[PDB]
Order: C-alpha cells, then sequence, then structure tokens
RNA sequence: CCAUCUAAGGCUAAAUACCGGCACGAGACCGAUAGUCAACAAGUACCGUAAGGGAAAGUUGAAAAGAACUUUGAAGAGAGAGUUCAAGAGGGCGUGAAACCGUUAAGAGGUAAACGGGUGGGGUCCGCGCAGUCCGCCCGGAGGAUUCAACCCGGCGGCG
RNA sequence: ACCGCCCCCCGGCCGGCGACCGGCCGCCGCCGGGCGCAUUUCCACCGCGGCGGUGCGCCGCGACCGGCUCCGGGACGGCU
RNA sequence: CUAACACGUGCGCGAGUCGGGGGCUCGCACGAAAGCCGCCGUGGCGCAAUGAAGGUGAAGGCCGGCGUCGCCGGCCGAGGUGGGAUCCCGAGGCCUUCCAGUCCGCCGAGGGCGCACCACCGGCCCGUCUCGCCCGCCGCGCCGG
RNA sequence: AGCCGGGCGUGGAAUGCGAGUGCCUAGUGGGCCACUUUUGGUAAGCAGAACUGGCGCUGCGGGAUGAACCGAACGCCGGGU
RNA sequence: CCCAUACCCGGCCGUCGCUGGCAGUCGGCAGAGCGAGAAAGAGAGUGGCGCGGACGCUACGCCGCGACGAGUAGGAGGGCCGCUGCGGUGAGCCUUGAAGCCUAGGGCGCGG
C-alpha cells in the first residue's frame, strides 16, 4: 500500500500524428531524427507541431508573416511555418522571402515567386539547416477560430461579452427579458 | 426505412486527386506487382501502344 | 523528382516502336492512400439501391 | 497532360485545375538521413546497453 | 459505422451506460424546451438571456429587396480591378486615375477601413461613407453617386 | 522513391500473409520470405534473390539491374551456379560484396542459398 | 396626387403526382420462428349470431430403382432376401443438436447435490516412444572423381 | 498595338540522369569453353578422436560461485 | 434511422468555398454509376457591426509652411508595458614536442529581435447621456457635418 | 498617480513536489455507521446537526458468527518477517 | 513461537514515466568508441601474405531503465475475439470429400 494518487498519472500530448497520409509521416520520422540525434531543441518543436492537429495548426497569412519579418534584426533569415500561408489581398507590395511551410496556396505561392522569393518545404529545409539556424519560426493566430467566442464565463452573467448561441440574429432572438434594463434585468 | 442516406456527396477537388494518385501509383512496378498483376515480362509498365 | 523521363511507343507487335512520348506530368503527382481510399469508399455507395 | 495539365500549365480540358502541390519533394529518406550537410550537425550515437 | 459505435462496447453490461439508481425513461424533463420558466429558468437565464419577452417594432410585408445593400471596404477596394490597371496607374505620368465601379461588381455601400495605396482614384459607388470620402480625398481622388 | 512505396505497401500488399501471430512476405527476391523493409524485393532499386536452379541441382541468383528502373522485362540479371557448396557459397559472397551491391544481404544470401543446396541432396 | 389591373361568363396540352391495375427490369435486402398473414389445396382450415378474428404446414433419392420372394404372427409389427454410392436416405424419409429417456462399460455412494485450491489413485487415448539429438571446423585411416589455383577466349554486371 | 502566362526553334549558362542514359576507357566480380593434371580441389565412409554451439528418452545425485535470508560458535574493544 | 445543433478529430481548397438543383455526355451489363459545365455560383455560409427604427458604419504617428499656426505640403506608417518557446550576437572557452600562426566546428557571461498566448493601458466603429464651439451650401432651414 | 532611464542577485524560514490553462462530458442529486461535540425525546438498532474516517464501490488476517470494529487495502508466484 | 493478498528480496504479466536509445549495417574505397564527476573538437592544416567479419530495422519496429497495478454507477483505449453481406486480394481450399454436428484425443491464448 502507497499513499498515491493515479488521477494524473497518464500524460494526455500527442505521441504522433493522429494522420494517416505517408508524407507528413515521412516527415515525421525524419525529424523524429533530427530532435533526437541533436541538441537543438528548434527541431523538437518544429516536431511537436507536426504531431499537432488541424485546428492547433491556424493558417498563417502573408501580411502576418512579413510583418513579423520586417521586424529588426532578422534580416534575410527563413520563416518557418508549420500550417498553411494564405495569400492576404489588401496588401501590395511584398517583399522577396525565403519560406518553409507544408503547404501553400496557389495565389500565395505565385505571389512571392514574382517577388523574388524561395519556397521550401520541411524536407529541403533540413538539408539546408538541420539544427535550423537564421530561421523564424512563426505561427498563425490559434485563437483566430469563431468558436473561442463561445467559451468563456456565460453569457446572461454580469460582465460577460460571450457570444450566445442562436439560430438567427435579430430583433426577435434574445434581446428581451436578460438584456434590457426596461424587461426584467440587465446583466 | 427507405429513406436512410444511402449516396454520399465528395468534393469535385478530392475526386480529381484521387484519380491523380491513382494514376501516378499506376506507374510504379513496385505497386502495380503488389497489387497481384503478374507483370514480370512487360517491357515497360507505362504500357503504350500506338492508335492501330 | 521533378524529371519527366521519355516513354516508348510499342508497336502491336510487341517491339518498340521508333516513336516515344515524354512522360505526362499526372504520373509524378504525390500518392495519398488515404485520399484513394476516402473516396472510394464514399464513391461506392452511390450505385446502392434502397432496402426497406 | 491535356486533362490534368502540368505542373507550370493548367488543364485546357477543365475549368481551373492544376496537378496537388507535394508536400515534400525530395522524399529519399535514406538520402535525407546520409547526406553530409546533415551528418555534420550529428551528436555521436549512444549505442552500447545499460542493463540493471 | 455501426462498428465504432459506443453501443458495440456496451454489450454485457446491463444498464447500457445510463444507471442503476435513475434509469433512462421516456421524459423525465418533459418534452421539447418545456418549463423555460418554471424548472428549466436557471439554464435559460445562464446560456440564452433575453429569450423571453418582446422588443421593437412590427414590420408586416417585409422584404428584403428593397434593403439590400452589400458593402466593400478600401483595403478590397483595389481587388475589384486587375492587377495591371494598377500598375498601369502606378506607373503612368499624365496623371490620369483609373474608374473603380463597385456596382459592376455587385457593391453598393463603399466604407472606409483599410490602408489605401498613394494613387489617385475614381471611385464610383452607390452610397459613401464620410470616413471612405475621406480617405479618397487625402490619397488623392474621386468620389461619384450612381443611381 | 523507396521509402514511399514502403509506407504504401506495409500493410496492403497481395504478398501479404498475416496469421497465427505472425506475419510473412512473398514477393520472389525477398531473402528470409518476412515483411521489412531492408528485405522488400519490389522497392530498392538494388535487389538480391536467391532460388533453387529450374533444374532440380544449382541455385539461381536474380540481382537487380541498375538502368531499367521501371522496364520489368529487363530489369533482372540471373546467373545459375552449379558446383560444390563452399564454392557456391564463396561466389555469392564475392558478389555480394566486392561489387558493393546492396551489402547488408550478404549473411541472408548465404544462409538461404545454403539451405536450397541442402534441400537439393538426395534425403537419406 | 400617383402606380397597376378590369371582378361578378367559358375552354386550354407540357413540365407535376401515383403503396390500386397490366407487363417488365433490378438489389451491398430476408432466407421457412426470417421475408407479405400467406414459398405448401391461405384470407384456406378453424372461432364468433354478427361486425370481425385467422393459423400450422418446404427438403427421400441422380433415377422409384418405393423393398419381388421365404418365414412367425389375426394383424400392427419383425427376421432373412433385394435396390442404391448410401436404407448410417424406407413414403412427415437431407443434415439430425440440446433438454429428456433406455441399455452397455467404468467408477463411486450415511451430512442433498454441485463448486474453488492442492495432490494422490485408476482409466481411454497419444508420443506412431523404448538404447536417445544434430550442426559446423579440424586430426587420423580407408576410398572415388576429369579436380584446384594461375592464364586465354567470349558474354554479362557493378563502380569510376 | 501593349502586358502576363504557356508550347515550339536556336543560342549561353546552372543542376540532375539514384522516381530519368548510350558509346569509349580503366578497375573489379560472375558465368560458359579450353588451358591446367593431382603434396591442389571436391564427394562419401570409419574413429566410441578433438574444439565450439544446442540439447540430454525418462528418473536422479554431487561440487563450487553469486544473491537473499534464519541461526550457531569464537575472539577484541569503549563508556563503565 | 432521419433532421437540427454543439464540440473534438481526418482530408481538399483557402478570403473564399460548395453543384446538392439543372444541363451536356451515342441513355442503359456493371451504369440509377462516373466525367464535364465556369457567362449554369442563381444561391447558401463566410468576408461588418450596431440600433426598436429612421440610419450610421471600424487607426493614426513625426518635420517644413503664421507654438499667442488659421491652414497647405514633406513625410512615416496600423499602437504601448510586462511575461514569453524558438532564433541573432557574443566577453570569455573547447589540449598534448615545443614555438609562430591559421582554418573549421562545438561552449558560453551578458545582450538583442521577439511567434502564439495571457494580463493590463491606450485607440477606432454603432446606440445613449453631459458640455461646448466651429464648419458647408443648388435650395442658409425645426438643414447637414 | 502614471510614465521613462539607471543601480543593486547572499533568489532573503523549514520540509516536500513539475506547473499552468482550455474545451466537451457521463453518472449522481433516497444514504448509513463510528470516537469526539451536540438538539428533541424517559428512552430506542428513534428523529436532527458539526468535524474526521469509513461502508456504500472492498476483497484479505483477527473479533466463533457479522455491510461499519482492530490490523491492513489487492496483478500471478517462491523465500523471509 | 504461529500467520494476511501488509513489509523486505527474487521471477513473470501489464500500465505509466524517462515526450529514454537505435537510420552507425559509417568494412582492403574499412578501421569497429562516444558510461565518462566536471558546458564544450579521438578537429583540419601553415611557419621557427591469407579477400575475411553473427543477429538487426514489420521505425505503426526493436531495445534499456525506474515506479506502480482495488473497484459499483460511469468514461476511454486495444482486440491476429466473434456473426452476416459488399469491393479488392490469396495462380486460396474442396466429391482423393465443403458446410454443419459429435468426441475419455494433441495443443495455443490471461481472456473473448
Ligand atoms: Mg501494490
Ligand atoms: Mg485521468
Ligand atoms: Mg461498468
Ligand atoms: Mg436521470
Ligand atoms: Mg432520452
Ligand atoms: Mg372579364
Ligand atoms: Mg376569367
Ligand atoms: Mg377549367
Ligand atoms: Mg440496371
Ligand atoms: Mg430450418
Ligand atoms: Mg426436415
Ligand atoms: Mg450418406
Ligand atoms: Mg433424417
Ligand atoms: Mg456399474
Ligand atoms: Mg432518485
Ligand atoms: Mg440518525
Ligand atoms: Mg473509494
Ligand atoms: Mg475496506
Ligand atoms: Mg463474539
Ligand atoms: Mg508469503
Ligand atoms: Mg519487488
Ligand atoms: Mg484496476
Ligand atoms: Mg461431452
Amino acid at each position: 500500500g502507497v499513499d498515491i494518487r493515479h488521477n494524473k498519472d497518464r500524460k494526455v500530448r500527442r505521441k504522433e500524428p493522429k494522420s494517416q497520409d505517408i508524407y507528413l509521416r515521412l516527415l515525421v520520422k525524419l525529424y523524429r531524427f533530427l530532435a533526437r540525434r541533436t541538441n537543438s531543441t528548434f527541431n523538437q518543436v518544429v516536431l511537436k507541431r507536426l504531431f499537432m492537429s488541424r485546428t492547433n495548426r491556424p493558417p498563417l497569412s502573408l501580411s502576418r508573416m512579413i510583418r513579423k519579418m520586417k521586424l529588426p534584426g532578422r534580416e534575410n533569415k527563413t520563416a518557418v511555418v508549420v500550417g498553411t500561408v494564405t495569400d492576404d489581398v489588401r496588401v501590395q507590395e511584398v517583399p522577396k522571402l525565403k519560406v518553409c511551410a507544408l503547404r501553400v496556396t496557389s495565389r500565395a505561392r505565385s505571389r512571392i515567386l514574382k517577388a523574388g522569393g524561395k519556397i521550401l518545404t520541411f524536407d529541403q529545409l533540413a538539408l539546408d539547416s538541420p539544427k535550423g539556424r537564421g530561421t523564424v519560426l512563426l505561427s498563425g493566430p490559434r485563437k483566430g477560430r469563431e468558436v473561442y467566442r463561445h467559451f468563456g464565463k456565460a453569457p446572461g452573467t454580469p460582465h460577460s461579452h460571450t457570444k450566445p448561441y442562436v439560430r438567427s440574429k435579430g430583433r426577435k432572438f434574445e434581446r428581451a427579458r436578460g438584456r434590457r434594463a426596461s424587461r426584467g434585468y440587465k446583466n | 426505412k427507405t429513406w436512410r442516406r444511402w449516396h454520399r456527396r465528395v468534393n469535385t477537388t478530392q475526386k480529381r486527386y484521387a484519380i491523380c494518385s491513382a494514376l501516378a501509383a499506376s506507374a510504379l512496378p513496385a505497386l502495380v506487382m503488389s497489387k497481384g498483376h503478374r507483370i514480370e515480362e512487360v517491357p515497360e509498365l507505362p504500357l503504350v501502344v500506338e492508335d492501330k | 523528382a521533378c524529371a519527366r523521363p521519355l516513354i516508348s511507343v510499342y508497336s502491336e507487335k510487341g517491339e518498340s516502336s521508333g516513336k516515344n512520348v515524354t512522360l505526362p506530368a499526372v504520373f509524378k503527382a504525390p500518392i495519398r492512400p488515404d485520399i484513394v481510399n476516402f473516396v472510394h469508399t464514399n464513391l461506392r455507395k452511390n450505385n446502392r439501391q434502397p432496402y426497406a | 497532360d491535356d486533362l490534368y495539365g502540368t505542373w507550370r500549365k493548367a488543364a485546357s480540358l477543365k475549368s481551373n485545375y492544376n496537378l496537388p502541390m507535394h508536400k515534400m519533394l525530395n522524399t529519399d529518406l535514406s538520402r535525407i538521413l546520409k547526406s553530409p550537410e546533415i551528418q555534420r550537425a550529428l551528436r555521436a550515437p549512444r549505442k552500447k546497453i545499460h542493463r540493471r | 459505422p455501426s462498428r465504432l459505435r459506443k453501443t458495440r462496447k456496451l454489450r454485457g453490461h446491463v444498464s447500457h451506460g445510463h444507471g442503476r439508481i435513475g434509469k433512462h425513461r421516456k421524459h423525465p424533463g418533459g418534452r421539447g424546451n418545456a418549463g423555460g420558466m418554471h424548472h428549466h429558468r436557471i439554464n435559460f437565464d445562464k446560456y440564452h438571456p433575453g429569450y423571453f419577452g418582446k422588443v421593437g417594432m412590427r414590420h408586416y410585408h417585409l422584404k428584403r429587396n428593397q434593403s439590400f445593400c452589400p458593402t466593400v471596404n478600401l483595403d478590397k477596394l483595389w481587388t475589384l480591378v486587375s492587377e495591371q490597371t494598377r500598375v498601369n496607374a502606378a506607373k503612368n505620368k499624365t496623371g490620369a486615375a483609373p474608374i473603380i465601379d463597385v456596382v459592376r461588381s455587385g457593391y453598393y455601400k463603399v466604407l472606409g477601413k483599410g490602408k489605401l495605396p498613394k494613387q489617385p482614384v475614381i471611385v464610383k459607388a452607390k452610397f459613401f461613407s464620410r470616413r471612405a470620402e475621406e480617405k479618397i480625398k487625402g490619397v488623392g481622388g474621386a468620389c461619384v453617386l450612381v443611381a | 522513391s523507396a521509402h514511399l512505396q514502403w509506407m504504401v505497401v506495409r500493410n496492403c500488399s497481395s504478398f501479404l500473409i498475416k496469421r497465427n501471430k505472425q506475419t510473412y512476405s512473398t514477393e520472389p527476391n525477398n531473402l528470409k520470405a518476412r515483411n521489412s523493409f531492408r528485405y522488400n524485393g519490389l522497392i530498392h532499386r538494388k535487389t538480391v534473390g536467391v532460388e533453387p536452379a529450374a533444374d532440380g541441382k544449382g541455385v539461381v541468383v536474380v540481382m537487380k539491374r541498375r538502368s531499367g528502373q521501371r522496364k520489368p522485362a529487363t530489369s533482372y540479371v540471373r546467373t545459375t551456379i552449379n558446383k560444390n557448396a563452399r564454392a557456391t557459397l564463396s561466389s555469392i559472397r564475392h558478389m555480394i560484396r566486392k561489387n558493393k551491391y546492396h551489402p547488408d544481404l550478404r549473411m541472408a544470401a548465404i544462409r538461404r542459398a545454403s539451405a536450397i543446396l541442402r534441400s537439393q541432396k538426395p534425403v537419406m
């Protein structure tokens, strides 16, 4: 008999991608080897992010990437994102960038290639920089999904700006009792 | 009941992707042989003959 | 790889004719058994008659 | 290749279609390990068993 | 598929994952949205405030087509025309400004949100906003109304 | 490539047989007849096979050539060796080693050859 | 002030619907307690004054070749004989389970029986057991081969 | 007319031909035929021969080594 | 089992996405499938919110021109603080006859640029309240900003 | 009070230990018992509370027997205590 | 002195943790290491005969160390557990005997 608790004995993190495609699994093999036979933690972070799910790999926009690479000090370094690089149409001037991503939108790829940059895939990234020196690791906005507007402190409760679940927006849908001081109460 | 959901719809891009993948895999001797087809005598598995 | 070799056209006699055609780009498409299986599964359900 | 288009040419017979992009180009894992520029940046392989 | 569902793993457990004390009876709380004000009041108030009551005026024969008015923003404003148009206007030296008609592309009102690149534009629309107008004037350009 | 088709075929081959908590591979040029990346005879560019001769005695050694990867008809070269066991094993060993031709299969090929040879010897 | 029609008379195909009817085609359906109630002399037998209610029930064999003839018995029913690849298919006859029963063999028996753990004893069968494994590399002895290495010719392959 | 993209021809580079080669030369290996002719090479048999590996048909015993335990017999010393 | 909704997961495309309805494919073993439409994206969902409604509808920061600037240009551009995986730099430091002297790679004080995300402070849009002044004109008004 | 910039690391009690955070969510909403405290009742294997631990959901050694007591909580085995 | 499923030592199964190790099978074209108290190079350079060497690695694999293992209601995972039909595949099986049924026979798996 030992006075211990087994509730949190097992950790929940992912050991391998839930996906079944073969290209991602080959990438996982390569980066598993790199992470376990290299002291650099960039490989560990990249492999962990390869394991993650789709909603945990949000797309990164061209405007975000250029904005985060225009910061001082990080010139002529390769921007690495484990998600999808999507094009942003509300930006005219695009510089030359050295991008690496699993997949890139067709229009975004056309824009970068026209601007003069080059697109890399995580394989060739391994060949170029195994330990990943000169890399700027970016990611898309994880809280960008609209489901996060429904989360948190419940609506109809003071100081809670949480979106309710309504089938249609209008004046006849959840506007009368809990939303007005004129009818009952106002939270 | 007869109104079970018998049919399914797939995206056109996904259908085209599947077709492309099948076509590309049909050109590899290892995969064709592993499918069971006897092609050890075939001169070239992307087999092309004239229009005659 | 991006290399597109040259594929010979075989005559009906079984021997190689003088003609040859470059390999179409489709055969270099990625192989995804995941997508192939998903599209098959879901499409081989659209030729199914109801029962009840 | 007119049906499915090349890597740099869209499909002429379809409205707007192009071959799916490769997630990884060089899928020769044996090379990707056995190349000098990656082997240089590696620690020594510990391969001696330490039993209880 | 029935293969992967919880029922297959539940065979042999008398209870079927619904408890022994409180069984799986027909409708313990009433059908549908019953008791919204009586015994589900806490849930209704906590998760759907404003559900009960009336507010606003009644409009009988509503026609959405009268109020149809799609909008566009200035950051998207240059995407209505082709890129070659914009680059030609950019490297043009005569000072001529391209004309962008949002009604042709299916927008009625122009709202000014994004930053506008510094080149003259002749934006013709049906409705404008004050900030969009001042953005166009500041960048140099013209605002034209159509019916 | 090679790893790609290995990932394709590791579980969906016609040569795969799985029973009695076992798994075996069937395609011809596969020493040890087991499902593995090393010994799979259809994936790699350089492949070694050892088969019994068509005649009741001898051993056929099959080597995959380097040029015609997509031409199955002219992709394998076969050599028949019909001698004593020691010289047969020596010839196979020289062929595997001194050619630098897939050296990881040297002992497997030698073991398979020795076996075929014994089988060929009349029973007691 | 504008806008738009001309009521209180009439006709009109096509696109649309179809668990009845005639004639067809098909199925990731059921396979005789299932599928229609009904695979069969089924809305039949049968029940109720009536409205109405409403079953059970498929399979010898390739071919009846369906057991001539003798014998005991009043007969049912048997013993021989015969057909058949098979009567270990004999007219509700393919296969033929369990519950339950008869008989034969073995074992046991005064705390109802049965059960878990641990042994012991006796059995039916199995090892096709009953002088005990094989495998290299040597050493020694008795043998026998068209015999090794090195060269020449030709072919093939790998690498540069 | 202009611009973008793509196909084809020619010219010049870069890279690959290990998802995609031909000729020449060199090295190596293999195979077929002669050369080779038995202190070489090979095949089969015998020894209760040796070394190494795996096991004994069944039933048993002993020895030493190590781990963990229970106990016994000696002797020495300190505060005392 | 069908429909709806929510969330988590896998795949395709991605500021877009989706032919489900229809049509073209010599209708018809499979095939009642599959392919195609692109000037068949009508349309749905998303890309803008807020107000009961009339309606309105999403940054700005520096210098020269009249600080006690009216007001035109030159610009620069979508905040700030704290914490932040990674990356950059790098004082110093990693051996052997000695000695001069390198190359390449690893270590590392401190110092940078700081992803996502959290907290906080500002800013902008719509309704509403308080205060107060100014500006525009085809119609100078119970006008508009 | 808010802002900037600068300087101070002997990380300022002991002991122990990775921590934070977000979604979706079943069952439950009849309880009972014991030391101590305690209300009603003559009292009760009665009725009602507070703290902690149990039983319920739990087998094992002991109390001959036993939901709650004493010891002790459990994978299949050998030895020792 | 006696003994519990408690405690100590040992074996075995499984779970969890180390988000541990292994692509280095680098071989006459070679040189067999990264267990060792001390953050980092068996660093590169310039001047004073016999042809030979086990296993491996279904990387969804294999291997090594520790700790732990009660369970109703309930939740989750893995089933090379099982039943029926469909698309593939086994140059599968079968009148020299399939399905089904019976068995004091030989076995496997913790179990289905
Ligand atoms: Mg325990
Ligand atoms: Mg848990
Ligand atoms: Mg349960
Ligand atoms: Mg309930
Ligand atoms: Mg219910
Ligand atoms: Mg009229
Ligand atoms: Mg009329
Ligand atoms: Mg009429
Ligand atoms: Mg049909
Ligand atoms: Mg039956
Ligand atoms: Mg019958
Ligand atoms: Mg019979
Ligand atoms: Mg019968
Ligand atoms: Mg008896
Ligand atoms: Mg209850
Ligand atoms: Mg009480
Ligand atoms: Mg408990
Ligand atoms: Mg207990
Ligand atoms: Mg007592
Ligand atoms: Mg014990
Ligand atoms: Mg132990
Ligand atoms: Mg348990
Ligand atoms: Mg029995």
